[PDB]
């Protein structure tokens, strides 16, 4: 009883993600939520055949076509994460336990507004020899591409978001211990 | 063969409680559960039939659970309804499966001797008779929907899957037949010309018997069966009498017949 | 205090003075649970007793199979006590050979 | 809720490692899932209550006990590389009920201790161009040759913890991408208004906490030993 492979939805978007357990007789149903470096958080838990709401969550099961589903109203940045469905009451499926399905990786890309391109070089504070420029202000549209060279390292696209000015910017970070690194030619 | 789940709640009083279960495939007690007992006892060698000791330990916590869970809940309709103590809680629950795809079950729960409510499909219904206090105990039964789905697929799925393995597992001691010993008496005369002919017959596996008294090949009218009364191993004892004049008394007899007797039944004549 | 109980003493073998036989008395069809059965010799109950589990019939009234390993003799005389909520005296039903 | 211990740890290879976990909430079920890249979640073993255990999915090189109701350890008698891996410890009411789970452990099965790292914090100060067309200063973070990846970064302003208008890369990348044991790097950016990083009042404090060998652990090597330590840098703000 297991989900498929990764999804990418803008954000403020309708999100289905759903299990299948055909062939198998579950009765109670999870869904879980698991951030980077944190464990698994329960979502909803449904027994009856149907839907529950629960703020931007809705967790539709069906018991007759042997298939459940979780839609996410509204997503926002905040949802990105992998969603986990466990599914129990089947005495013949590991006697009546939970079975976890692989699971389902998500990222909800964010409302970008004003694009600015733009990639400013920054000194470090103790040592003032060292240097690593940020690729900032990225655009939702453009992937952050690997570097080839063994010498030119970078990151992969990231957001922070102001709870104050409720401000979100998609920035990447580039830096090398190389004789005379430009910023130009790093970007690739 | 069908499966009775039986269950004996006994409620003296707010504190004394004492419930207890017990387990029949066909005419065999199968299981037994003590007050006492966390584990339900398995009286069979194939109690357990074609069930894995997960599978098994899983319905054991859920009896385990509702045990506990049906307890407090007597206890917290005693105090909302305004019932009196002594209370005589009975749950009758089980089902049969029909040769070869069929299969019925049923949940009767009754109270103080008298039938109160049931499971019908996916809701507790009272019954016609119940009191109205029922009723209201109804509306806070069927809330919860958790417990309305747990009891659907355990007499949908899970009965009807254990029958089918107890049969497999327990099918020769279920098909076993113990010949019955059979004697005849004197029994008290109601009468002064009149005596009482009496028929014992002891010792049959299974149940079913036919005991009746006969002329020749005539059946006697005012053959008077008593009740197919237990003994201590899983066999059965009957005694069937007749009232009849003293002179009627010569040729009369009394033919017996059981499956364990291979065509030929009992007959004993006075 | 609902129905009362039906008492029947019985034998597992037939009667034989000397040879051991085992004393059935069955309590049936009664209600409440509560029922206090107690098989005698000769006016003195019996130790070592042993008895099934309590169960009920369709009717919802209960059933109590209560028996003893034992020896007939011509002197000696065997019943069972039985006392319920609706006897208003423990009930003591004799052990007839003949019936 | 369910609590772990330790939440990191690195060991040699055929080295006995226990790692406890608790239960406050009076649950008869626990479990201990192990989870990998592609394979998700795996039941290691089970306990239905308190003196009772059972194999899961994958339950060979581990062992467990069910002494009372509330602890439930995972044992490793002797760990290898194929048990590199993030351990959940997860406790439910019921068979039926929903899990609580743990915030994991992190295991690091090394052949060699030789490889063992603790990362070099260095906090690059933020750009004018950046301060000059957005009026928006972003401080970036880089901590560069730890191994394992058993690091937990951290932004202070002025002696508390801040949350808001940080960006932590999730998944950290590899300097070498041929060697096995090879030392990565993590960054972080840290976005805050001109208003701020022009005062120099204000403070900024950068903390990553490292997990290595104990004190209780031999260090026979020449260079300096990788024990579990905080290291920190500093960066004031400054008006030009
Ligand atoms: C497959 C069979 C194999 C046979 C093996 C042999 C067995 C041994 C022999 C005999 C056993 C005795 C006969 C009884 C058989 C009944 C089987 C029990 C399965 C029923 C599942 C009930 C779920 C539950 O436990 N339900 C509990 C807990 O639910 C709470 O917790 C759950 C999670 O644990 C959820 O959160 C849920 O929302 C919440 O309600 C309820 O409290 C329930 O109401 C108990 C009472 C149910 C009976 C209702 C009838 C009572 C009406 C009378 C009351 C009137 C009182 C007058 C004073
Ligand atoms: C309940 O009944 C038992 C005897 O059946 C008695 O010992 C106990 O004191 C009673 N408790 C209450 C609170 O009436
Ligand atoms: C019945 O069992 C409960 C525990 O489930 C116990 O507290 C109680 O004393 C028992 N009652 C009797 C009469 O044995």
């Amino acid at each position: 009883e297991q989900d498929p492979g990764p999804l990418s939805v803008p954000e403020g978007a309708i999100v289905s993600l759903n299990c299948t357990y055909s062939n198998s007789a579950f009765q109670y149903f999870m869904w879980y939520r698991q951030y980077s470096r944190k464990g698994p958080e329960l979502l909803m838990y449904t027994y009856s055949s149907g839907n529950k709401e629960d703020g931007r969550f809705t967790a539709q099961v069906d018991k007759s076509s042997k298939y459940i589903s979780l839609f996410i109203r509204d997503s926002q940045p905040s949802d990105s994460a992998t969603y986990l469905c466990a599914m129990s009451g089947d005495l013949n499926t590991n006697a009546g336990k939970s079975t976890f399905g692989d699971g389902t990786t998500l990222t909800v890309k964010p409302n970008i507004q004003n694009p600015d391109p733009a990639v400013y070089q920054l000194r470090d504070s103790k040592s003032s020899d060292k240097s690593v420029c940020l690729f900032t202000d990225f655009d939702s549209q453009t992937n952050v591409s690997q570097s080839k060279d063994s010498d030119v390292y970078i990151t992969d696209k990231c957001v922070l978001d102001m709870r104050s000015m409720d401000f979100k910017s998609n920035s990447a970070v580039a830096w090398s211990n190389k004789s005379d690194f430009a910023c130009a030619n790093a970007f690739n | 063969f069908p499966l009775r789940c039986l269950q004996i709640s006994s409620f003296a009083n707010s504190s004394w409680t004492r419930t207890d279960g017990l387990a029949w495939l066909g005419e065999l007690q199968t299981h037994s559960w003590s007050n006492d007992s966390d584990t339900v006892r398995s009286l069979k060698p194939w109690s357990q039939g074609t069930f894995s000791d997960q599978q098994w330990e899983t319905l054991q916590h859920i009896f385990r659970v509702y045990r506990s869970s049906f307890t407090r809940d007597v206890k917290e309709f005693a105090k909302m309804l305004r019932l009196s103590y002594p209370l005589e809680l009975q749950v009758s629950a089980g089902c049969e499966v029909h040769p070869g795809n069929a299969s019925n079950n049923f949940f009767h729960v009754a109270f103080q001797g008298k039938d109160i409510l049931s499971f019908q499909g996916t809701s507790w219904e009272p019954t016609q008779e119940a009191p109205l206090w029922v009723n209201l105990a109804i509306q806070v039964l069927n809330q919860d929907k958790w417990t309305r789905e747990t009891v659907q697929w355990l007499l949908n799925g899970t009965c009807p899957q254990f029958v089918s393995g107890l049969l497999e597992s327990g099918k020769s001691e279920l098909k076993k037949q113990v010949k019955p010993k059979a004697w005849l008496s004197r029994g008290p005369s109601p009468g002064p010309g009149r005596l009482l002919l009496v028929c014992h017959v002891s010792g049959f596996y299974p149940k079913p018997v036919w005991v009746k008294w006969m002329r020749g090949e005539q059946e006697q009218q005012g053959t008077q069966p008593g009740d197919i009364l237990p003994n201590a191993d899983e066999t059965w004892y009957l005694r069937a009498t007749l009232d009849v004049v003293a002179g009627e008394a010569a040729g009369l007899s009394c033919r017996v017949k059981h499956s364990s007797l291979e065509g030929q039944d009992i007959v004993l004549y006075w | 205090i609902q129905r009362t109980p039906k008492i029947q003493v019985y034998s597992r073998h037939p009667a034989e003075n000397g040879k051991s036989n085992f004393l059935n008395c069955y309590v049936s069809g009664f209600h409440p649970s509560d029922i206090e059965v107690d098989l005698l010799k000769n006016g003195e109950r019996i130790e070592k007793v042993e008895h099934s589990d309590l169960s009920f019939s369709k009717d919802w009234s209960f059933y109590l199979l209560y028996y003893t390993e034992f020896t007939p003799t011509e002197k000696d005389e065997y019943a069972c006590r039985v006392n319920h909520v609706t006897l208003s005296q423990p009930k003591i039903v004799k052990w007839d050979r003949d019936m | 809720g369910v609590t772990q211990t330790p939440k990191f740890q690195v060991l040699k290879t055929g080295q006995s490692m226990t790692l406890q976990c608790a239960q406050d909430m009076n649950h008869e079920y626990m479990s201990w899932y192990r989870q990998d890249p592609g394979m998700g979640l795996r039941l290691i073993h089970y306990s239905v209550g308190a003196g009772i255990t059972d194999q899961g999915e994958v339950p060979n090189g581990y062992n467990v006990s069910r002494s009372t109701t509330e602890d439930f350890p995972l044992r490793l008698l002797s760990a290898a590389p194929s048990q590199t891996s993030v351990y959940f410890c997860a406790s439910s009411q019921g068979p039926f009920q929903p899990q609580h789970f743990g915030d994991g452990t992190r295991l690091s099965i090394l052949e060699d201790l030789k490889n063992v790292f603790p990362p070099e914090v260095a906090v690059f100060e933020p750009s004018e161009a950046e301060i000059s067309h957005t009026q928006k200063a972003t401080l970036v973070c880089l901590a560069t040759g730890f191994y394992p990846d058993h690091v937990e970064l951290s932004w202070w302003v002025n002696g508390k913890e801040v949350h808001s208008g940080v960006c932590t890369d999730p998944q950290p990348l590899k300097e070498q991408p041929a060697l096995n044991d090879s030392r990565y790097a993590l960054s972080s950016r840290l976005r805050v208004s001109a208003t701020f990083w022009q005062n120099p009042r204000n403070h900024f404090r950068c903390q990553v906490q490292f997990y290595g060998l104990s004190e209780n652990d031999e260090w026979t090597q020449d260079r300096a030993k990788p024990v579990t330590q905080i290291v920190s840098a500093e960066a004031w703000g400054r008006a030009d």
